[PDB]
RNA sequence: AGGGCUACACACGUGCUACAAUGGCGCAUACAAAGAGAAGCGACCUCGCGAGAGCAAGCGGACCUCAUAAAGUGCGUCGUAGUCCGGAUUGGAGUCUGCAACUCGACUCCAUGAAGUCGGAAUCGCUAGUAAUCGUGGAUCAGAAUGCCACGGUGAAUACGU
């Protein structure tokens, strides 16, 4: 909320300016934050995709769409259809919610945090990053953890390009190493 | 969204050590203090010129003598 | 642990080298072989190789690492299994 | 008889069972007890409510099960991020301050593999 | 013991005994509490490690007085067990006897 | 100069510590012997929960110190629990020696409180101030013993016989 009140003027208007936009609507907004565990191991421990689910839903406050191996691959010895990980969407008053809770409390509490990247864009201005953490989040209590599985996160944007993708960010005050 | 499947979401304060006090509706449970931030973090405002309060200063400099 | 009265202890020769890397540094690791000396908080951001018996190891310096040794990060007895 | 979130057993005299609380041995039973005024002679039975309530919020002044948990093994975690030699005995699952390997490293060490 | 070994605490000895009264005097001063600490122990701390190694009295390992032998010493008469024992049967160490008790 | 002799899937020897009530724990009070000391023992007093620290007399020693012996005895609690047994681990904070205690010192305080329920085949020691238990000193020693060498306190059972 706060977040997007703060993009809706300060970062729409610097946009506008730095980009010398004719419309609004031609700026970057952002359409959602996945949050994607690929647990992979719960064809060793089935529970452990439900405790893994349970720190999505700690994490962000929705319950996590258990998403299921797409099809067979032998390789990693999963057929299709096994429920291999799960997920979460995030979009709108809740993803502006996260995505303040993040850059301001996960992303300094990561280990020994040299920075983020400036290339992990799709190649049209959507970011995807991955925590090797779980623990930087706040939500963990530590007091219900299993193991120390981290997770990856794509901020989803109505960009054009990487440069568009960059500035949105960066606006944002984005560490961006 | 639905109800009955997500967890609880209310508005919670956190708040760092160098007076940088957030509000964010989240899910913790409760109250929250943290020590860095968006802020009081040397990659996020100085990286070539922050302070800390710990291992770097409890542990060394209290006991520093120089 | 070193007594308080005596504070931490770092080997002169050590101490000139880093103060010279966190006074005028840009260049190079710094070869010591004081695996003895606590850690400074004005090293914090170096990268000293410190002697851990047949050649240096380096390793980055961290404030999470603050009143340990050069040692701690130095192994001397490899072993890979039995 | 439910302080710091335990069972803290009845039967037993007031040191005798509040040593059982993840962070209270015997020295700071007996600190809690002397706080609060309780006698150790007595059990956590005959006390009256307000007794095991300001044993509460002086076995909070202490530390407790929870944050010691988290406090020790993030300790340990610190270690064990750090990469420094006690880290990886905690890793190896080998001893750790020094102590004897090749025989009597058993209590560190699990039973006897092979 | 090698010769080398033997001129080895001989120069040990002689540093020691040469650069006391600095040692200790530094010693004395790091162990000390006074002078705020700021300058007083925190020099004297690098001036005594810096004071050649050679010169501490924990360098000696008081080896025989004769055969330079590290181990079995005895303060008292300076030599090993074997010489100790080879001079106290041929009468070379007053007093001395096997005693039964 | 640093490291290794301290490395660890393992197996054996010799020990220490237990698995408890003939005990643990708090309080109160007894009774030793033999030693060692000067680049050493270090009163006292005071500070610190403790390790210890400051101060510092005395003593080359039947004089001073190390040095308060313990088991014991009285008083209570526990009530047979993996426990108020056990004190291994591990974390945190220190003290002392030494230039320096990371690999790799010893102790101290707090908390953490594992194995362990008297131990298979087999195997060991001891005929009395002995075994068994309790404690103290030395040498080596800057610091670093559960080892070794000494010393005392209680103090048994049994030996038909070959
Ligand atoms: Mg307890
Ligand atoms: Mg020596
Ligand atoms: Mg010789
Ligand atoms: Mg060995
Ligand atoms: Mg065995
Ligand atoms: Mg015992
Ligand atoms: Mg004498
Ligand atoms: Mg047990
Ligand atoms: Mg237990
Ligand atoms: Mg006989
Ligand atoms: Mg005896
Ligand atoms: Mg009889
Ligand atoms: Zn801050």
């Amino acid at each position: 909320a706060k977040l997007h009140d703060y993009y809706k003027d300060e970062v729409v208007k610097k946009l506008m300016t730095e980009f010398n936009y004719n419309s609004v609507m031609q700026v970057p907004r952002v359409e959602k934050i996945t949050l994607n565990m690929g647990v992979g191991e719960a064809i060793a421990d089935k529970k452990l995709l439900d405790n893994a689910a349970a720190d999505l839903a700690a994490i962000s406050g929705q319950k996590p769409l258990i998403t299921k191996a797409r099809k067979s691959v032998a390789g990693f010895k999963i057929r299709q259809g096994y429920p291999i990980g799960c997920k979460v969407t995030l979009r709108g008053e809740r993803m502006w919610e996260f995505f303040e809770r993040l850059i301001t409390i996960a992303v300094p509490r990561i280990r020994d945090f040299r920075g983020l990247s400036a290339k992990s864009f799709d190649g049209r201005g959507n970011y995807s990053m991955g925590v090797r953490e779980q623990i930087i989040f706040p939500e963990i209590d530590y007091d219900k953890v299993d193991r120390v599985r981290g997770l990856d996160i794509t901020i989803t944007t109505t960009a054009k390009s990487d440069e568009e993708g960059r500035a949105l960010l960066a606006a944002f005050d984005f560490p961006f190493r | 969204m639905k109800k009955d499947i997500h967890p609880k979401y209310e508005e919670i304060t956190a708040s760092c050590s160098c007076g940088n006090v957030m509000k964010i509706r989240s899910t913790v449970g409760h109250d929250l203090n943290l020590d860095v931030c968006s802020k009081c973090h040397p990659f996020f405002t100085g990286k070539q010129r922050d302070v800390a309060t710990g291992g770097r200063v409890d542990r060394f400099n209290k006991r520093f003598n120089i | 642990p070193r007594s308080l009265k005596k504070g931490p202890f770092i080997d002169l020769h050590l101490l000139k080298k880093v103060e010279k890397a966190v006074e005028s540094g840009d260049k190079k690791p710094l070869r010591t072989w004081s695996r003895r000396s606590t850690i400074f908080p004005n090293m914090i951001g170096l990268t000293i190789a410190v002697h851990n018996g047949r050649q240096h190891v380096p390793v980055f310096v961290t404030d999470e690492m603050v009143g340990h040794k050069l040692g701690e990060f130095a192994p001397t007895r490899t072993y890979r299994g039995h | 008889a439910r302080i710091a979130g335990i069972n803290i057993p009845d039967h037993k005299h007031a040191v005798i069972a509040l040593t059982s609380i993840y962070g209270v041995g015997k020295t700071r039973s007996k600190a809690i007890l002397a706080a609060a005024g309780i006698a150790e002679d007595v059990k956590i039975s005959e006390l009256s409510e307000g007794q095991i309530d300001t044993l509460r919020d002086e076995v909070a002044k202490f530390v407790v099960e929870g944050d010691l948990r988290r406090e020790i093994s993030m300790s340990i975690k610190r270690l064990m991020d750090l990469g420094c030699y006690r880290g990886l005995r905690h890793r190896r699952g080998l001893p750790v301050r020094g102590q004897r390997t090749k025989t009597n490293a058993r209590t560190r060490k699990g039973p006897r593999k092979p | 013991a090698k010769q080398s070994m033997k001129a080895r605490e001989v120069k040990r000895v002689a540093l020691a005994d040469k650069y006391f009264a600095k040692r200790a005097e530094l010693k004395a001063i790091i162990s000390d509490v006074n002078a705020a600490s700021d300058e007083d122990r925190w020099n004297a701390v690098l001036k005594l490690q810096t004071l050649p190694r050679d010169s501490s009295p924990s360098r000696q390992r008081n080896r025989c007085r004769q055969t330079g032998r590290p181990h079995g010493f005895l303060r008292k008469f300076g030599l090993s067990r074997i010489k100790v024992r080879e001079a106290a049967m041929r009468g070379e160490i007053p007093g001395l006897k096997k005693a039964s008790w």
